[PDB]
RNA sequence: GUCUACGGCCAUACCACCCUGAACGCGCCCGAUCUCGUCUGAUCUCGGAAGCUAAGCAGGGUCGGGCCUGGUUAGUACUUGGAUGGGAGACCGCCUGGGAAUACCGGGUGCUGUAGGCUU
RNA sequence: GAGCAGAAGGGCAAAAGCUCGCUUGAUCUUGAUUUUCAGUACGAAUACAGACCGUGAAAGCGGGGCCUCACGAUCCUUCU
RNA sequence: GACCCCAGAAAAGGUGUUGGUUGAUAUAGACAGCAGGACGGUGGCCAUGGAAGUCGGAAUCCGCUAAGGAGUGUGUAACA
RNA sequence: CUCAACCUAUUCUCAAACUUUAAAUGGGUAAGAAGCCCGGCUCGCUGGCGUGGAGCCGGGCGUGGAAUGCGAGUGCCUAG
RNA sequence: CGGGGCGGACUGUCCCCAGUGCGCCCCGGGCGGGUCGCGCCG
């Protein structure tokens, strides 16, 4: 009953946000993209060549190839019970880095960088990350000042 | 006369049943689909890594 | 009143302001993704490109490649500095253009130390040249011309540039169309008036036309040639020592920075207690006025 | 004391002679403009078929010209010398611009043809000071600001001192 | 030929406003929304009560007309024609379907443009009287009295605000004193302490 | 402290009006022989340098509009999960977690990259 | 707030609109991919690669229409 | 009357009883009962066939007062 | 003097096929040894440049780089 | 919650009226955190 329209209920979805319509930012056009990275597929609407479909936007994907004006990218979709690789070809404006990667990239060399230095000093120091751990026995000072009491109001109909 | 027309109902836990596997990633992926320019200009840097094979194990040692 | 105020408040709150750069009128933003902007596929490969600016009394030669956090000019030459170099009058002109393309190209490639190869044409002739890369040697040096928003008809300026970093030696994809000496009508190139152009034979005929005509509007128009003592006899020998002159040593020496005092020009911007105070004040004073009625 | 930048003058003159119809009567108007200005008219189409004019879109309807300078300056006077340097208050719009209209071109200083009818046309002054191009350039265009700017009284000042004209109170 | 109001009580639908979609709307029942002296000033009538739903339901235009004109001639019984001001504070905007019954059955059931419903929620105001302080009985009266038209549960409310602005009644005059208010016609205009000082100087003068 | 050429982010940068602008510059400005375009050397293109900061431009101002960012609105609206909770229902309350948006009241009013000038 | 052939939605301002100038990339080819999907086909589309061209001063852009629709197996026939 | 689904009910009422909210009067004598007064201008004006407080349209006062509306209802053609 | 329309500043009430703003729940990706860091070699691709990119060859690094739980991977035939 | 001396800017109190920031130094009051801190108490 719904049509197969490549562009069916991307009336929202492709449009530009409030106040950002017009040229499109050169910087875009600057981004290296390398075989290997991490990309997240948008999928402006200003650009109607290499648009992704419309079940792309918001997926992350690896890129593979890469061309004049657009990337090759395998980005993982769900089809009923399986999820398969696909390769897409998108254009370089439907595509931005992940910073996923990059925070992960920068954990690296961080933790390279810590190892080495506790190597050459003499120390061993936690890497992994831990979860929030239960908070810590405390003193809380009322500084001579007896806690403000608190009541529940009386209801009134406001308005 | 009239049936049902279409329904997921009960989809969601046969897909489960046997898992919604992730693909098998794993090393060397394929080259098909890579630009071929790219990809026949690797090739003859494939072949001619014999030459310069001296000058590598020179290095090395 | 009578009729509906356009810019109210509901059409400033939904205005989009352009580009900054596009509200000055100074870049075309469809043109520049064009020029500027590198193949995906060659990475971080720089995308050269030849800016020539003519301004009401200067000319501005530039090379730059785009980044992420602005451009990067790598050599700069203008129009300015041609007096150190034979011309000291008459800036700004197509003979001028050349030479100041002239100058870029040859700053450039000493920069790079590609100078005995790749001197281009030495000898200046108009028609149409393109250097050649030479094997076993570093390659010719390729960028591409942005003329800005300048209209390309046949006899700009920036041709006149482009010309003269060509023939400097720099390897910029051109046709001889936008030459001074194409015609229109037989669709051929004369490459004789170009080089006229170029030694600045037209103004010279300008100046010995006014000169038999009316004196005094020749005073009026070339006053500032009649200071320096240039004469149409003596332009194209002049243009060809600043050739030589930009060929033997092209290279800028930075004036050296002088020191001053530091002084403020203009008005600092007023602070919020001053705002307030301003404001108080404007109120009693108006009360003030008041009660005197 | 006036800065000499502010001077006023002519930017343009933009003759008209807004024909009903097409054919030899449009021919002409144009023959009648290239008498009056030297200078080779353009002929103008109509946006609109409307048929209480008898007029169809895209139908050569008028002809006009624009003349800047020292020939703009002497067609003016020419024109003033019709109207004998009286023109009503409300000629002069809000922008500092001005203009009026002429019945028969033949006291314009043109001799009569038997062929050649008896067109009127359209004197529309535009007045500027200088750096009002700034509007009109390619790179860098802008606007002229509030003061630069001519209003109605500011070109009647200049018409009354400059063609010691009147200032009809109509 | 209506339909008893007990088959479009509730909010069953999504809102179905008049519009270029839906077409062949017949007109609401209620036209006037205002009534008394509408132009009387703000600091005439500074009592101000509400009639407030309690249920998320649907009133029907036919039954905010009745309520309107059985409220309008209670106050003028008690008030007279120009001793108070009422507003109605709902418009029907949601139109209601009906499956006109003698194809057959329920193919195509899809229904034509019937009436119009205000879609009124727990705490909104259904209907507001403005008038002097000595006549706060009246009001209870005459808003007690146009319950009875409508199909929920309804509360009658003596509002802290001033008449029918947004401003509380114990610091409305005092404002007005200061110049934070200013008259116009049945409300005020909130004048605040910032844009251009000439509209100060308007004022104080 | 500023400007020019080219820019990145694309209003904290926009819009309206007012004031000031030293030096370079940027302009306005002067002219149509050549190059080139016009109905019109107005625009464009070219050749200039008498005059001027009047305009553009820059900086500042306005209990300015907008924009940006906060407070409030408000733990409100809405909401994940729970009950053999309430209620004739419509709906509502509680438990367990998450949590807004106006109006209204404050603060702010471009940062910056490369190259090149001026500033006793 | 116009226009972009048409339904609607998106998009677009020295644009993608309007007017001119020159043109035939609406051409010849092999694969890959996306969309529906069973991950079959058709249709449509995307990114390339190899020719030959157009246009522009050039960077480039173009293998139809700004994007989402406008269409068709076996067998047989017909043309190249 | 009597336990999710669930197997029957609404608007609206009650001087049945229970709890709550807000307000008012009162030893300067509440409330309720019983018992007295309830006056003049003035049978106020405009209305009509007659409307005297009491079919109605507006007005809404003053004096004597402890108090008495130029009137809350019953009643009369109007009075009474 | 008055009523319309117009403009300006306000005011009541709304939108499945409206929207500046904008949740909760939700969808994707990452959380290393196929990684990191050093050297070198190949290229007909790219190219001012020993420039970029990719591939290849050696070497050194294990605190195995969140929690929790679980043994996984893979093929054929196949009924209802 | 503030005091002294120099540079800009504001006000319809302009007589050398009043008021507001900024840049350098000399003082004063209050608050918080580090300090081999140092003592005393638990
Ligand atoms: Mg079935
Ligand atoms: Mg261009
Ligand atoms: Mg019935
Ligand atoms: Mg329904
Ligand atoms: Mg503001
Ligand atoms: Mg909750
Ligand atoms: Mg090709
Ligand atoms: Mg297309």
């Amino acid at each position: 009953t719904n049509t197969k329209g490549k562009r069916r209920g991307t009336r929202y979805m492709f449009s530009r946000p409030f106040r950002k319509h017009g040229v499109v930012p050169l910087a875009t056009y600057m981004r290296i993209y390398k075989k290997g990275d991490i990309v997240d597929i948008k999928g402006m609407g200003t650009v109607q060549k290499g648009m992704p479909h419309k079940c792309y936007h918001g997926k992350t994907g690896r890129v593979y190839n890469v061309t004049q004006h657009a990337v090759g990218i395998v980005v993982n979709k769900q089809v009923k019970g399986k999820i398969l690789a696909k390769r897409i070809n998108v254009r370089i404006e439907h595509i931005k880095h992940s910073k996923s990667r990059d925070s992960f990239l920068k954990r690296v060399k961080e933790n390279d960088q810590k190892k080495k230095e506790a190597k050459e000093k003499g120390t061993w120091v936690q890497l992994k990350r831990q979860p929030a751990p239960p908070r810590e026995a405390h003193f809380v000072r009322t500084n001579g000042k007896e806690p403000e009491l608190l009541e529940p109001i009386p209801y009134e109909f406001m308005a | 006369a009239k049936s049902k027309n279409h329904t997921t109902h009960n989809q969601s836990r046969k897909w489960h049943r046997n898992g919604i596997k992730k693909p098998r990633s794993q090393r060397y992926e394929s080259l098909k689909g890579v630009d071929p320019k790219f990809l026949r200009n690797m090739r003859f840097a494939k072949k001619h890594n014999k030459k310069g094979l001296k000058k590598m194990q020179a290095n090395n040692a | 009143g009578f009729v509906k105020v356009v810019k109210n408040k509901a059409y400033f709150k939904r205005y989009q302001v352009k580009f900054r750069r596009r509200r000055e009128g100074k870049t075309d933003y469809y043109a520049r993704k064009r020029l500027v902007i590198q193949d995906k596929n060659k990475y971080n490969t720089p995308k050269y490109r030849m800016i020539v600016r003519v301004t009401n009394r200067d000319i501005i030669c530039q090379i730059a490649y785009a980044r992420i956090e602005g451009d990067m000019i790598v050599c700069a030459a203008y129009a300015h500095e041609l007096p150190k170099y034979g011309v000291k009058v008459g800036l700004t002109n197509y003979a001028a253009a050349y030479c100041t393309g002239l100058l870029l190209a040859r700053r450039l490639l000493n920069r790079f130390g590609m100078d005995k190869i790749y001197e281009g044409q030495v000898e200046v002739t108009g028609d149409e040249y393109n250097v050649e890369s030479i094997d076993g040697q570093p390659g010719a040096f390729t960028c591409y011309l942005d003329a800005g928003l300048a209209r390309t008809t046949t006899g700009n300026k920036v041709f006149g540039a482009l010309k003269g970093a060509v023939d400097g030696g720099l390897s910029i994809p051109h046709s001889t169309k936008r030459f001074p000496g194409y015609d229109s009508e037989s669709k051929e190139f004369n490459a004789e008036v170009h080089r006229k152009h170029i030694m600045g034979q037209n103004v010279a005929d300008y100046m010995r036309y006014l000169m038999e005509e009316d004196e005094d509007a020749y005073k009026k128009q070339f006053s500032q040639y009649i200071k320096n003592s240039v004469t149409p006899d003596m332009m194209e020998e002049m243009y060809k020592k600043a050739h030589a002159a930009i060929r033997e040593n092209p290279v800028y020496e930075k004036k050296p920075k002088k020191e001053v005092k530091k002084k403020r020009w203009n008005r600092p911007k007023m602070s919020l207690a001053q705002k307030k105070d301003r404001v108080a004040q404007k109120k009693a004073s108006f009360l003030r006025a008041q009660e005197r009625a | 004391k006036e800065n000499p930048m502010r001077e006023l003058r002519i930017r343009k003159l933009c003759l008209n002679i807004c024909v009903g119809e097409s054919g030899d009567r449009l021919t002409r108007a144009a023959k009648v403009l290239e008498q009056l200005t030297g200078q080779t008219p353009v002929f103008s189409k109509a946006r609109y078929t409307v048929r209480s004019f008898g007029i169809r879109r895209n139908e050569k309807i008028a002809v006009h010209c624009t003349v800047r300078g020292a020939k703009a300056e002497e067609i003016l006077e020419k024109g003033l010398k019709v109207r004998e340097y009286e023109l009503r208050k409300n000629n002069f719009s809000d922008t500092g611009n001005f203009g009026f209209g002429i019945q028969e071109h033949i006291d314009l200083g043109i001799k009569y043809d038997p062929s050649i009818g008896i067109y009127g046309l359209d004197f529309y002054v535009v007045l500027g000071r200088p750096g009002f191009s700034i509007a009109d350039k390619k790179r860098r265009t802008g606007c002229i600001g509030a003061k630069h700017r001519i209003s109605k009284e500011e070109a009647m000042r200049w018409f009354q001192q400059k063609y010691d004209g009147i200032i009809l109170p109509g | 030929g209506r339909r008893p109001a007990r088959c479009y009580r509730y909010c069953k639908n999504k809102p179905y406003p008049k519009s270029r979609f839906c077409r062949g709307v017949p007109d609401a029942k209620i036209r006037i929304f205002d009534l008394g002296r509408k132009k009387a000033k703000v600091d005439e009538f500074p009592l101000g009560g509400h009639m407030v739903s309690d249920e998320y339901e649907q009133l029907s235009s036919e039954a905010l007309e009745a309520a309107r004109i059985c409220a309008n001639k209670y106050m003028v019984k008690s008030c007279g024609r120009d001793g108070f001001h009422m507003r109605v504070r709902l418009h029907p905007f949601h139109v209601i379907r009906i499956n006109k019954m003698l194809q057959t059955g329920m193919r195509g059931a899809f229904g034509k443009p019937q009436g119009t419903v205000a879609r009124v929620h727990i705490g909104q105001v259904i209907m507001s009287i403005r008038t002097k302080l000595q006549n706060e009985e009246h009001v209870i009266e005459a808003l007690r009295r146009a319950k009875f038209k409508f199909p929920g549960r309804q509360k009658i409310h003596i509002s802290k605000k001033w008449g029918f602005t947004k401003f509380n009644a114990d610091e409305f005059e005092d404002m007005v004193a200061k110049k934070c208010l200013i008259p116009d016609g049945c409300g005020v205009k909130y004048v605040p302490s910032h844009g251009p000082l000439d509209k100060w100087r308007v004022l104080h003068s």
